[PDB]
């Protein structure tokens, strides 16, 4: 609703950092808990 | 050189360094097999070099 003057983001502390491999699963299991809470954001660069 | 990957690595004989241990210790090979060590040295203590 208050869209535009706060917007929800994903956190800093979300993303895998971008030197782990998809081979770590822990890393790869913090990329399926960010698509599932994608829309939800109301940032629109969630989606990429 | 060649730069790094970040897919899992293992040993591999590929390396430049790899090669030159190699071939020296293939060339050794050849001086404990050569006849300036088979009249000298025992061949059951050849084979162990």
């Amino acid at each position: 609703a208050y869209n535009g003057l706060v917007t929800t983001v994903l956190s800093e502390d979300a993303f895998p950092d971008s030197s782990q491999s998809i081979t770590h699963l822990p890393s790869m299991w913090k990329c399926l808990f960010l698509t599932l809470a994608g829309p939800m954001t109301s940032d629109p660069h969630s989606p990429v | 050189n060649q730069p790094l990957p970040r897919l899992t690595v293992a040993p591999t004989y590929d390396s430049a360094m790899s090669n030159w241990i190699s071939t020296t210790i293939a060339f050794f090979i050849r001086v404990v097999n050569s006849v300036n060590m088979t009249a000298t040295v025992n061949d059951l203590t050849r084979r162990t070099m």
